[PDB]
């Protein structure tokens, strides 16, 4: 227990976790002063440090874990952040499909760290997360009330507009663009009403809906505080 | 001959069968 | 009697109104799965299942009538569904006449099952529907807002600029689009400006004054609960 | 007197009052259906129209004058109503000149009575007007913060962009428009930064400031609610 | 110090505070009432108030100086004010060179002083200010997420759009755009999704979390205060 | 002879006067 | 002759100098 | 001759060396 002792100190020590902060952040602008159109020698450059880096960070989670005998996998955030270290470790020996490079995506996901790692992140975030649930009522039912109207719609507006509402899902993104108010009225509304004319009485209501139900929600917070 | 799983891989120096070069010799999806 | 309790525990089991929200989500799924680009002989398929749905839904619905009538017409949210599922019995033995499809837009809308027939939606839309009247005096004076402006504008803006003012619905409408912040500068008050120059002295005072009502409004929430 | 007391109790009566209230939302109505894509006769019958409401409504107001003088003016309610019939009253005797058609503005304006004369509408937005003083404050020093913006904005981006920017008044309008996020980018800064690359350090911040001090503003009404 | 004496009376004096505030406010509009779409003699008038003003603001910060010494310097607002008086004299006689105009904007820079010369607003720009500490945890964090899906989304959707996402600059001014709502769908989203088709996956959270998490801003002021 | 309203309908089995085949056959109003 | 200040005009029946027709005569600011 | 730092300066009536004309003869980059 001598050389675990040792391993312990050094894991738990703020030294070993704000090293880890301080690499994480140096490998963030790493991978941040990263300009796509180069396909210049800086790009393959890039790999290798993600390459040092990764295996800098499998050594810190694997000494995490023989500190936190499975305590870690049960906290959360460790498992999450063993999770994220174990997809950026894969992604480094494994290869892309070829149709999409997707694994691309999961070595740029490794940036996540600065949350998990950072324990003033890690506590906001849980704040805010703990919040969440108290909302989860509102945000179901707003989920069910897109899944209603985004159905109508589609099945309504499916003939011509098909980009918008011709199936479920381009029915639910349009729906919560619509939500949004980003060019509701003049690049969709509108279009549609010049075929069906009365698709206004469609969407003004879905309007009040959500953003009462949105105004609910804050009121929500409101009750929180 | 080839270059092996994990071996460095250039233009002239292609990865063995069932692998794809990125600097290294990455397997492919199975 | 024997038989009636027999029914009427049937009916008000839980069992029997979770059957009925199952059936009821799987009807929703099924007319879901709807892409208007079919014309492949999935449209009869689908009509077969809403009709199916829609007798065991006017059976499940007798059953309900018949246990607790006045009583049953006397629940607004029981009348409601009961409504729904007579339009689409309706819908069954009607055709869309021709110029227009709006009874096979009623075969649609039946889908509010989802939250008339649950309780737990059933009871939170009631909590918000028990907000709203609170407030509706606010909602009547910007209608009032509403009208007298949108009087205004389209006796002013309809002859240069019929397609957005022409009449007293289209302000209506144009009006209502100004509220969201939606392109209201680059597709309408500019065109306008361009022939009126002084149309943004109408615009800005407007905006405010809607704009600052509607948080008199969320702030009219905070002040009820 | 006996006649004056009568007319006066004619006057207040409810159904007085009710009786205006109505003949107002009638004129509205009437007012109302008007179609620009007209040149009708339909139109002649409007104008009609317009001249009986307001010589009604001049009989009305003449007669809330009989009954009370000073009073009448001094509720701001009341003299506002009988600038409004004024105003219609004016446009009734003369006309504007060809350039312009501000006069059958002034017509068209006259639809505020159906605020004014109605009495429960003259209490919500008493309630409001009483609510704005308590944040007048922020709104001049919101005024303040435009005015200045607008100045340094007019000065910078007025040579290469003046339809947005080539003046104070356009730079207030395109300030205000940004402020309501409508278009800020793909019609405004991103053409700006093609030619001045460093414009987005000018707006990003100034949306930070405006918007937060509108949550402030909004915050001062929640401060009057809690 | 009987001089002295009469110095400090007069630059305390409210006349010579309202004076200044109205010489600073004649500047104003006197700069104000400036068309670039001009080209003509005036531009040299303006150049030569704005001399006469800068000489005037010199006098009175030089007096100041003199009345307050380090005095001075402690209030941030009277080094704020010398710092824009500085500038107004350095831009007088020093020179743009040719490629960029940076001096002429620090001459129209000299405007703050509405704000600083002025006490009312000084005391309220001042809350306003103490304010933002309260929040400061909450900017960092959000700035943070932004730094985060900034590196993400530029390794993402860097390579085909690099007029939106080549770098880490406009992938932030992007991503900053998306938080206000402002043509996110048609002019940004939907144009992506027609080569990268889950781009929404992308965006739909963030809008969330940004969003959401701006909710907590403003309601941490309604907890606040 | 024909369908009438609600019996099942199809290229050989059409729908009496006044309504319209739709897998079943419908009716055209009241 | 000519129509004065608020008498009904027309196409035939026009109004008096310095006035202008509105189905009545109005004055032109003067 | 030349106009020095501070002398008026016009069409006719240029800046000495590293200066430049607004009105008046300012220093570029000193
Ligand atoms: C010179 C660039 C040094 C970094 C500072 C520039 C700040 C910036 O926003 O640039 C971007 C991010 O840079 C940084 O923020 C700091 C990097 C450490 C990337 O610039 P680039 O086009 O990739 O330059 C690489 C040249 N092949
Ligand atoms: C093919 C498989 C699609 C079934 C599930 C797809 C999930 C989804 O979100 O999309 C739609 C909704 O599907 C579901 O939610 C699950 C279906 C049970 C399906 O649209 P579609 O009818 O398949 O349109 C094309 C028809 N060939
Ligand atoms: C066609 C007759 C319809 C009259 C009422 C229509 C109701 C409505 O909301 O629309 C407009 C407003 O009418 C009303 O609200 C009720 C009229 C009293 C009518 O516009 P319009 O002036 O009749 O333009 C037609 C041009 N000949
Ligand atoms: C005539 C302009 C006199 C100033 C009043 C105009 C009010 C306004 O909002 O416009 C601008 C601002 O004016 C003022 O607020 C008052 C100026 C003192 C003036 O534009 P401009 O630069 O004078 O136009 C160039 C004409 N050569």
């Amino acid at each position: 227990s001598h050389m675990y002792l040792r391993i312990t100190n050094i894991v738990e020590s703020s030294f070993f976790t704000k090293f880890i902060i301080y690499l994480i952040v140096l490998n963030t602008l790493f991978m941040a002063m990263e300009h796509h159109p180069m396909t210049e020698e800086f790009k393959n450059v890039l790999a290798i440090g993600n390459l040092v880096f990764t295996g800098i960070f499998a050594i810190e989670i694997i000494l995490r874990i023989y500190v936190h005998r499975i305590s870690f996998f049960k906290d959360p955030w460790s498992l999450f952040d063993s999770l994220i270290v174990t997809l950026s470790l894969v992604e480094l020996f494994l290869a892309d499909v070829e149709g999409l490079s997707v694994l691309r995506s999961f070595r740029l996901l490794r940036v996540f760290r600065l949350v998990t790692a950072v324990p003033q992140m890690r506590k906001i975030v849980s704040a805010l997360i703990s919040v969440i649930p108290g909302m989860l009522s509102v945000i179901a039912l707003m989920t069910l009330f897109f899944y209603i109207f985004a159905i109508m719609a589609t099945q309504l507006f499916g003939e011509r507009f098909p980009e918008w509402f011709g199936t479920l899902g381009e029915s639910f993104y349009t729906l919560f663009q619509v939500m949004t108010l980003e060019s509701w009225s003049m690049g969709i509304v509108r279009p549609l009403m010049e075929v069906y004319p009365y698709a206004w009485v469609f969407f003004i209501p879905f309007i009040f809906v959500v953003t009462f139900v949105m105004i609910n929600l804050v009121v929500a917070i409101c009750v929180d505080a | 001959y080839c270059q092996k799983w994990m071996w460095t891989c250039d233009s002239e120096r292609k990865c063995c069968e069932g692998m794809v070069c990125r600097l290294w010799c990455k397997k492919k999806l199975w």
